[PDB]
């Protein structure tokens, strides 16, 4: 849950209650700043998480020799200069989907054929 | 298995779901905490359909939302009622508990509490996990079937 | 007695969603209350009655809303059978097929690892004397002297060793 800090004293904003009006307010507990809530959702604790992620591409990935080159045509620029690798979420279950970094426009196409991502 | 019902596939996954230590923690997806002030209409518009029922037929504003997964909830044969009836009899008649049904796009268990009540709503956040059994014997995690 | 709770639920729900059925109200609601009243058990159940019917008439406001008349019936007969099962399976749309599509995905999870190992026809077994033996190189003392070689019989269970 996106969490805001205040101005000036720059600190953690803790949610307190507005009794007389029935609404939620974040406040600083070393200063005297208080502000309204942009949402009613205060705390989230994910257990079963849906995840499947790429890498930290610096675009300089093309400038690393130890990365393999396949030969698919990139969806947009059509250059057969790809470099690929598996999902960087190195968890035990995650699958063997290859991610292709087009060395011409830095587009990221996959090998997947069951689902779809704009990620 | 019992002499007779030993070669029955489904029969096997019925006993399975009665031995495996199934906690509320096993089926839970996300445990959220909302500031819902008027306990007669939910702030969340994906819940509106729920309250209509549990009113048609004095507490506190700090709501505690729980999303259960349909998938896990049918490996170990359970239904929303059974889940909800279990929490409501752990803290008994001092935690306002409600739950959806088995035909909504998303299952939800909404409960409210009854002088720092945001700090007592986490004492109880942990009990609703590592101290609550649904159906199964304790210490028996994972139960595999084999022919 | 508390049939009012039963009363309003039907009448109100089946006629207020949309004003489109008039006066057929005093037959849809009226008819399917004694069926629940004849089963309610004025106590007995203690809510196992409520639980069903209450939660039945909430399967009526959800995403099946095209089919969430009917009501208008296909043999509204479903409610006496809404006390056993309770139909239940019968209430969703093709989200049924999803529920039973999940069913299969759960059986596959229950069964365990399958011991698959390439068998050789270059082996004699004692138990069944068959030609179906797998082994695993290793290990004790490799080379000089020699090296162990432990087989197995996936038919019979026996184990021996070479050297
Ligand atoms: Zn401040
Ligand atoms: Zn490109
Ligand atoms: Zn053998």
């Amino acid at each position: 849950t996106t969490f805001r800090f205040c101005r000036d004293c720059n600190n953690m904003l803790y949610p307190r209650e507005d009794k007389e009006n029935n609404r939620l307010l974040f406040e600083c507990r070393t200063c005297s700043y208080v502000e309204e809530a942009g949402s009613p959702l205060v705390y989230r604790h994910e257990l079963i998480t849906n995840i499947g992620e790429t890498a930290g591409v610096v675009q300089d990935i093309g400038s690393d020799p130890t990365l393999p080159r396949s030969d698919r045509e990139c969806p947009k620029c059509h250059s057969r200069e790809n470099v690929f690798f598996q999902s960087q979420q190195r968890r035990k279950d995650t699958s063997m989907v290859l991610f292709f970094v087009c060395l011409s426009c830095s587009h990221i196409f996959t090998s997947d054929q069951k689902n779809k991502r704009t990620q | 298995l019992e002499p007779g019902h030993a070669a029955d596939q489904e029969q096997a996954k019925l006993i399975r779901s009665a031995i495996e230590h199934t906690t509320l923690k096993s089926v839970t997806i996300a445990s959220e905490i909302y500031y819902d002030p008027d306990p007669r209409s939910t702030v969340i518009p994906e819940d509106e359909e729920i309250i209509q029922l549990h009113f048609s037929l004095q507490q506190s504003p700090w709501l505690l939302r729980l999303e259960l997964d349909r998938a896990a909830m049918n490996d170990k044969d359970l239904t929303m009622g059974q889940v909800g009836e279990r929490i409501k009899q752990t803290f008994k008649n001092d935690l306002f508990v409600i739950w959806s049904e088995d035909n909504d796009e998303k299952l939800i268990i909404r409960c409210r509490v009854v002088a720092e009540e945001d700090h007592m709503l986490k004492k109880i956040e942990n009990t609703m996990l590592e101290n609550i059994t649904l159906r199964g014997v304790e210490n028996i995690e994972r139960v595999v079937m084999m022919k | 007695k508390l049939r009012d709770q039963v009363l309003k639920a039907l009448y109100d729900v089946l006629a207020k969603e949309s004003e489109h059925p008039p006066q057929s109200i005093l037959h849809t609601a009226k008819a399917i209350e004694s069926e629940m009243n004849k089963v309610n058990n004025c106590d007995t159940n203690e809510a196992a009655y409520k639980a069903r019917y209450r939660i039945i008439y909430s399967n009526v406001i959800s995403k099946n809303n095209p089919d969430l008349k009917h009501k208008i019936a296909n043999g509204d007969i479903t409610p006496e059978f809404l006390a056993t099962c309770d139909a239940k399976d019968l209430a969703p749309a093709p989200l049924k097929q999803k529920i039973e599509e999940i069913a299969k995905q759960n059986l596959y999870n229950a069964q365990g690892a399958t011991i698959e190992r390439s068998v050789t026809d270059r082996f004699t077994c004692g138990k069944c004397k068959e030609k179906k033996v797998s082994y695993y190189q290793l290990q004790t003392r490799s080379a000089d002297h020699p090296l162990t070689t432990f087989c197995t019989c996936e038919a019979c269970g026996n184990r021996w060793k070479f050297s």
